[PDB]
């Protein structure tokens, strides 16, 4: 067995204790961290000092039983100490895992999820997942010989390994995939009011002032949708609404689609047809010239191509598929059933009806729902401190659940045994936990770094008067 | 008493 010196153990459990209730001590003093995520923190941090504290405690305790030589008292100190890791160890799981349903929220439904979870609905959930966990942790230690329980803390480890891993594609692999680029779809970028650029628009192609509906796309059967739309037409093409609308459909693709979409711009005179791809930066003016831009994929994973429309007052009419069906809502769109040629042309209607009021607080709503999408936003920020986070944790247990992988599949072979006997190594890293995770989270909160430069200042006082 | 669980 590695022996490690207890003066480490009770150092970095000191070090860890000062560290986590600065944490608490900052978040409870400021008012500017009253959130469901720093209240999660706050309880992240509870966990974090009662594992090394208790780890300290109990090398300090081992120390004294080593020079006075009852067995019972041992198995009770023993097993309140365990206890206490191990309810902690739960409690740290549960409230990294309820800051993930609080940022998944705050980016999907932030205006929702900000109703429900008030002041008071944070405390009932956090002391039931302490309830929970407490009562979890004694049990598990009374049957801390039982497969059943090592099998179940070793299931939960899994779990936060595969949500670290979800996380780490999500953010960082496809980052790029669903990010929104602010630097370029940007309105700075355009010119004049609106119907301004609408009615140059509409001239350069040759056409009357109307409602604008623009679709930019492949021209397949069974994903991008193109096929609706050119069917929803076919279908609004005998209504008198017909009249007030101008289409714009750009793509290129099956041959048969375009001969399509080139036989009704031919038969009606306000649908327009490009077949060729056109250049980012046209697609980005027609954004903010076009009043609607109508997205009916039948499968659509990123709602990236709804991000940039929002971005330039484009009022999305898409599928309520995949991506769309999280971006758009009520506020910032127009959903509709996928691959329903007569539903969709009722949300042209609807469209046409809606434009009869001001769209100016409409387009507002979108710029500003794709807005909160950007990678340097509160709510991204938020989801990349929660992969540090979690990251940080994988890594530090990730020692100490191979050696218990270890205990029940291989106790006896001679090298699981050699990984086994560096425990006390792990059990150092395990507490290297709760001194990483507030360091964490002061370079990535910029309130909580202010908090944390007001009480060295107090700290600072606290000794003038405290020796005067 | 062993530090922590499961070390033996
Ligand atoms: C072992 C049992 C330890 C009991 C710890 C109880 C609560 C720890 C979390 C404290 C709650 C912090 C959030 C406060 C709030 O939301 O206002
Ligand atoms: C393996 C763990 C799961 C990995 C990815 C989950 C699927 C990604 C989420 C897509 C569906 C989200 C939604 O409901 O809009
Ligand atoms: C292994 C692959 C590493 C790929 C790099 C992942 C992070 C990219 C940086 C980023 O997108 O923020
Ligand atoms: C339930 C817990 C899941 C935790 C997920 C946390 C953050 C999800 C971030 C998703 C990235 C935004 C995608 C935006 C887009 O689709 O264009
Ligand atoms: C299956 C087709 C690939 C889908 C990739 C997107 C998954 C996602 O949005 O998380
Ligand atoms: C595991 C959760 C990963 C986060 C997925 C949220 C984004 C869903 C999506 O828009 O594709
Ligand atoms: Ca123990």
């Amino acid at each position: 067995q590695l022996f490690v010196s207890p003066v480490v153990f009770v150092t970095l459990g000191v070090i860890s204790l000062l560290e986590n209730i600065l944490v608490i001590v900052a978040i409870a003093k400021n008012k500017n961290l009253h959130s469901p995520m720093y209240f999660f923190i706050c309880s992240l941090a509870v966990a974090d000092m009662l594992v090394s504290v208790s780890l300290g405690f109990e090398t300090i305790v081992i120390t004294l039983l080593n020079s006075t030589d009852a067995q019972s008292f041992t198995v009770n100190i023993d097993n309140v100490i365990d206890s206490v890791i191990c309810a902690s160890l739960l409690a740290s799981i549960c409230s990294l895992l309820s800051i993930a349903v609080d940022r998944y929220f705050t980016i999907f439904y932030a205006l929702q999820y900000h109703n429900i979870m008030t002041v008071k609905r944070v405390g009932i959930i956090i002391s039931c997942i302490w309830a929970a966990c407490t009562v979890s942790g004694i049990l598990f230690i009374i049957y801390s010989d039982s497969s059943a329980v090592i099998i179940c803390l070793i299931t939960m480890f899994f779990t936060m390994l595969a949500l670290m891993a979800s996380l780490y594609v999500h953010m960082f692999l496809m980052a790029r995939l669903h990010g929104i680029d602010c630097s370029f779809w940007n309105e700075s970028y355009l010119t004049g009011s609106r119907d301004e650029r609408k009615k140059s628009l509409l001239s350069k192609f040759g056409m009357d002032e109307g409602v604008t509906f623009m679709f930019i796309g492949r021209f397949d059967r069974g994903q991008k949708g193109v096929d609706v739309l050119l069917k929803a037409i076919e279908i609004l093409s005998s209504k008198k609404e017909f009249q007030e609308m101008r289409f714009i459909i750009i793509g290129k693709g099956d041959p048969e689609l375009e001969g399509w979409a080139r036989s009704l711009e031919e038969k009606h005179g306000n649908v327009k047809v490009i077949t060729e791809m056109l250049s980012r930066e046209f697609v980005r003016e027609l954004y903010g010239s076009v009043d609607f831009v109508i997205i009916p994929s039948y499968f659509e994973p990123f709602g990236l191509v709804a991000l940039e429309a929002m971005c330039l007052g484009a009022i999305p009419i898409a599928s309520a598929v995949g991506g769309l069906r999280d971006i758009i809502t009520n506020e910032t769109g127009i959903l509709v059933k996928a691959g329903d040629p007569g539903e969709l042309a009722n949300a042209i209607l609807k469209a046409l009806e809606l434009s009869r009021s001001d769209l100016s607080k409409f387009r507002e709503n979108c710029k500003k729902r794709a807005m909160s999408f950007s990678r340097q936003g509160a709510n991204m920020k938020g989801a990349i401190t929660l992969t540090i986070l979690i990251g940080v944790f994988v890594v530090c247990w990730a020692p100490f659940f191979l050696h218990l992988i270890f205990y029940i599949s291989c106790p006896q072979n001679p090298y699981c045994v050699c990984f086994m006997s560096h425990f006390n190594l792990y059990l150092i890293l395990i507490m290297c936990n709760s001194i990483i995770n507030p360091l964490i989270y002061a370079l990535r909160s910029q309130e909580l770094r202010k908090t944390f430069k007001e009480i060295i200042c107090c700290y600072e006082f606290l000794e003038v008067l405290f020796q005067g | 008493l062993d530090p922590x669980r499961w070390g033996k």
